[PDB]
């Protein structure tokens, strides 16, 4: 009924190797910058952002893209498909390093944290390196996050302070992966990584005041009632806080800058480039789904 | 009363000359007041009403 | 065909065409989906008076529930708008008053009248109304100012 | 008469018919793929009336 | 020497242009001229010939 | 007051086999371009050779295979109509206003398609003449090797 | 048009107003250049084409 | 009839064209002003 | 032009422009004296009358 073709010329012919590593990803989602069929090298994968790389501005920048799915590699040119909302497609499992996905999950798309081997491939034909998201289950995918926020923050306590932190407790907690039923043994060496832990610590001291300075301004009959409850959450150390240490001008932005780091931490991972699998073959690799967009 | 612009469809004239030389950069620093662009969406006649 | 048109009940004036003319292209929320409908719903004031104090989180909140709808036509009897499906392709034509560049790949989110209220308010006086219009914001100052309101 | 007026709005409004290839028999499926393929070769080209073809499509989803 | 006109062009609202300048506010210059596309002779292209 | 004229340019183009660029291509406009992919013709070229009597080996013919391909150029023009255009070329009309805003719609569409069919002569000579750029190597380079 | 393909940004705006000078300072007062001038009756010829 | 106007260079002769004007009705930059 | 390269292909363009006259106003004098027009009326009177 409609056209969804984006057709990929490329200046100069492919490699004989570097044709045969693309053959391979011929069901593979891709970001692309703009929507319209005709473009050059230049436009698709992650590598307009990623070609020492940042969490975060990749993470906001997959739900502002146009997202693709390959479907033809022939030696000049390459040819892809427009994926829009609410729209039939099928999708084969090729992502390195593999994961096993499953029927009637919820497949969401990450930025690669792996190394430069199972996440890109790079051309020499054209002096362009094109990169692949990491499109991983959805619960598997921050399961695979947030053992590796983890590891990124306990290694940097070992390197100010080597007394404090165990390698070997470290990694018989951290490197396992149980999701499925099933053990994925991660490969980690973490410069992705750094804007989280630098945005997660810096929320971390400001909660304790942040959560006493709003239950003391909020305090009145017209309490709501559930708040009774968490009144006794909160430690004993976090209710011992003198908040007349800090300047009135000092308490405004220990706020505003607290709640800008509440929102844009919250904001990422309730980010919903995600698509939902409805038919899966182990074996052939080969998955239907509809993409569906936040 | 001052003179208006109105994008009514009025049966258009054909002139010997061209019009076309520096009207994207006259467009931007004004070179003539009063004007206005059509993208290709409503680039059309109006539908006539009165 | 989606389009929706409103009466305009008594009449109206000629000050307050040329003041609804420079509106023209704005999204207003209104409150049902029907074809025909008066002036009682169109107003984003209908929460937000002026006798009364406002409360910007419930006009917000009103906010997410009506639905929106892109002016075309304005006359002198009626208010012919057009609606917006809830997964629709369409056009939004950048007329809102503190300008804020926007560029392709960006992301927009509706606010109540946050900065001015009297742009925002023009008063129709021939019917006993006054109709209030939101803002159409990138969601970096979408948050920033609700972020600031509480 | 008037109701003979709109008999024409009506039946240049509708969606075209979706078409029916019979695979049982031998000559009636040479006479139902040509049509697709006449058809739809009219769908393609520039021209003002096989733009006019391809507009009248509703893409109506499952 | 040069040829060139010896008088001025004429402009007269006489005829069908004076009932709109007369009823509405407004008036054409060469009513007859513009009324001989729109209505005598419908979807002509314009062409400088 | 008044409406004293109406004026609008009217686009006129000189096509690409009208051009003078034409003296330096050869044109051979065929039917469907989409049937053949790649287009690799092959010539076997032979240089003649000067007897000599001198004391080298004698000299023996040559023949020197070039392979010449065919390098493909993609074009596309976009339009874009109007859904209330759209709507009132498929409705049933009988009064003269109705005439003469159906002739609004058909002045619109044949104008709108003959902008992208304007665009694509337009698309001949750019891209004929971007092909002459990209084998043209400057003066200085050339003037030695072409001694 | 040269000088504008590309649009009024703010390099050409000073590319420009360096030449207002250069042709202010260069060329103007042209017919009483004509005399100090061995070519002559030649410049004026291009200066006023 | 192909109008152009040609000059003869010693002993060939040669047209000369400029497209400059097809390129400046459509306000994109002519490829020979590197 | 359309060309195929990774540009984004631009839609079609159209401008309108207005113009509109610029009124001039002239003025002139003429006196005319007291006894000029008092003797333009009478008459049949002596030969120097």
């Amino acid at each position: 009924a409609l056209d969804k073709s984006i057709v990929v010329n490329l200046t100069s012919r492919l490699f004989a190797d570097e044709l045969a590593a693309l053959q391979s990803k011929i069901g593979s989602v891709l970001p692309l910058g703009d929507c319209h069929r005709l473009q050059n090298i230049q436009a698709l994968g992650l590598g307009c952002v990623c070609s020492s790389p940042d969490y975060i501005q990749i993470m906001q920048y997959l739900s502002k893209c146009t997202l693709a799915v390959l479907e033809e590699v022939r030696p000049d040119s390459l040819r892809l498909t427009r994926m829009d909302p609410s729209d039939n497609l099928q999708i084969k499992n090729v992502y390195a390093p593999f994961f096993q996905w499953d029927s009637n999950t919820q497949l969401a798309v990450l930025p690669p944290l792996f190394s430069r081997k199972d996440s890109t491939i790079v051309l020499e034909s054209n002096g362009f390196d094109i990169v692949f998201p990491m499109v991983v289950p959805q619960q598997l995918g921050h399961a695979i996050l947030q053992q590796l926020l983890v590891y990124h923050i306990y290694s940097k306590i070992s390197a100010g302070a080597p007394g404090d932190v165990n390698m070997a407790e470290l990694d018989l907690y951290t490197t396992n992966v149980s999701f499925m039923g099933r053990t994925y043994r991660l490969d980690v060496d973490l410069r992705v990584l750094d804007d989280l832990s630098m945005y997660l610590c810096i929320l971390s001291a400001l909660v304790p005041r942040g959560c006493l300075r709003l239950l003391t301004a909020l305090v009145r009959h017209d309490r709501h009632p559930l708040t009774e409850v968490f009144e006794g959450v909160v430690p004993d150390e976090v209710t011992r806080i003198d908040l007349d240490q800090l300047s009135v001008p000092d308490d405004i932005t220990r706020m505003r800058v607290m709640f800008s780091y509440l929102q844009s931490l919250s904001s990422i991972f309730n980010l919903g480039p995600r698509l939902h699998v409805y038919a899966y073959s182990a074996e052939t690799l080969a998955a239907s789904c509809w993409y569906s967009p936040r | 009363m001052e003179a208006t612009l109105e994008q009514r469809p009025f049966p258009y004239l054909a002139t010997e000359a061209n019009l076309l030389t520096q009207i994207k950069e006259s467009a931007a620093d004004g070179l003539f007041k009063s004007f206005q662009l059509l993208l290709g969406k409503d680039a059309r006649e109006g539908s006539v009403r009165f | 065909d989606k389009s929706i048109v409103v009466n305009l009940t008594s009449r109206l004036f000629a000050d307050e065409l040329a003041a609804l003319q420079s509106k023209i292209g704005s999204v207003l929320p209104l409150g049902d989906c029907h074809r025909l409908q008066n002036i009682q719903a169109l107003g984003l004031g209908c929460v937000c008076s002026r006798e009364t104090s406002p409360d910007y989180i419930q006009i917000m909140q009103y906010l997410s529930k009506c639905t929106l709808a892109v002016l075309e036509e304005v006359r002198p009897d009626s208010l012919r708008l057009t609606r917006m499906d809830p997964s629709d392709n369409l056009q939004i034509k950048n007329v809102y008053a503190p300008f804020f560049q926007w560029d392709s790949n960006t992301q927009l989110a509706v606010l109540p009248p946050l900065f001015s209220r009297k742009d925002s308010t023009i008063v129709l006086e021939s019917n006993g109304f006054d109709i209030v219009f939101p803002m159409v914001v990138p969601q970096q100052l979408g948050h920033a100012i609700l972020q600031q309101l509480l | 008469e008037n109701a003979a007026r709109l008999g024409r709005q009506v039946l240049g409004l509708l969606p075209p018919p979706t078409h029916r290839v019979s695979l049982t028999r031998g000559p009636e499926f040479a006479r139902g793929v040509r049509d697709l393929l006449s058809k739809y070769a009219a769908s393609t080209r520039p021209t003002v009336g096989s733009l006019h073809e391809a507009l009248r499509q509703a893409p109506f989803r499952q | 020497a040069m040829s060139g006109p010896a008088a001025y062009a004429s402009y007269v609202v006489r005829g069908a242009n004076l009932v709109t300048a007369v009823s509405y506010g407004r008036a054409m210059r060469n009513f007859e001229q513009f009324m001989a596309r729109i209505v005598d002779h419908p979807n002509a292209l314009p062409s400088v010939e | 007051e008044a409406l004293l004229g109406v004026y609008t340019n009217v686009v006129e183009f000189v096509k690409f086999l009208e051009t003078a660029l034409a003296a330096a291509c050869v044109n051979t406009e065929f039917k469907d371009l989409r049937r053949m992919i790649d287009g690799k013709i092959q010539f076997k070229i032979s240089m003649p050779t000067i007897a000599h009597g001198d004391g080298r080996r004698p000299n023996k013919q040559r023949q020197y295979i070039v392979m010449k391909a065919c390098n493909k150029h993609h074009i596309g023009a976009e339009i874009e109509l109007a859904a209330a255009d759209i709507e009132l070329l498929f409705a049933e009309k009988e009064t003269p206003l109705d005439f003469t805003e159906y002739a609004g719609a058909i002045k619109t569409i044949t104008s709108a398609l003959q902008f992208g069919m304007d665009a694509l002569e337009r698309g001949l000579v750019d891209t004929v003449l971007a092909v002459k750029l990209r084998h043209a190597p400057p003066v200085f380079i050339l003037k030695t090797l072409g001694d | 048009p040269v000088y504008s393909e590309r649009g009024l940004k703010k390099a050409v705006k000073s590319d420009m107003v360096s030449m207002f000078k250069a042709h202010l300072i260069e060329h103007s007062f042209f017919l009483d250049k004509a005399e100090l001038m061995t070519r002559g009756k030649q410049y004026v010829l291009t200066m006023l084409s | 009839r192909i109008a152009a106007s040609l000059v003869k260079i010693g002993d060939k002769f040669v047209a000369i064209e400029s497209l400059q004007r097809m390129y400046n009705e459509t306000q994109f930059p002519c490829p020979l002003n590197r």
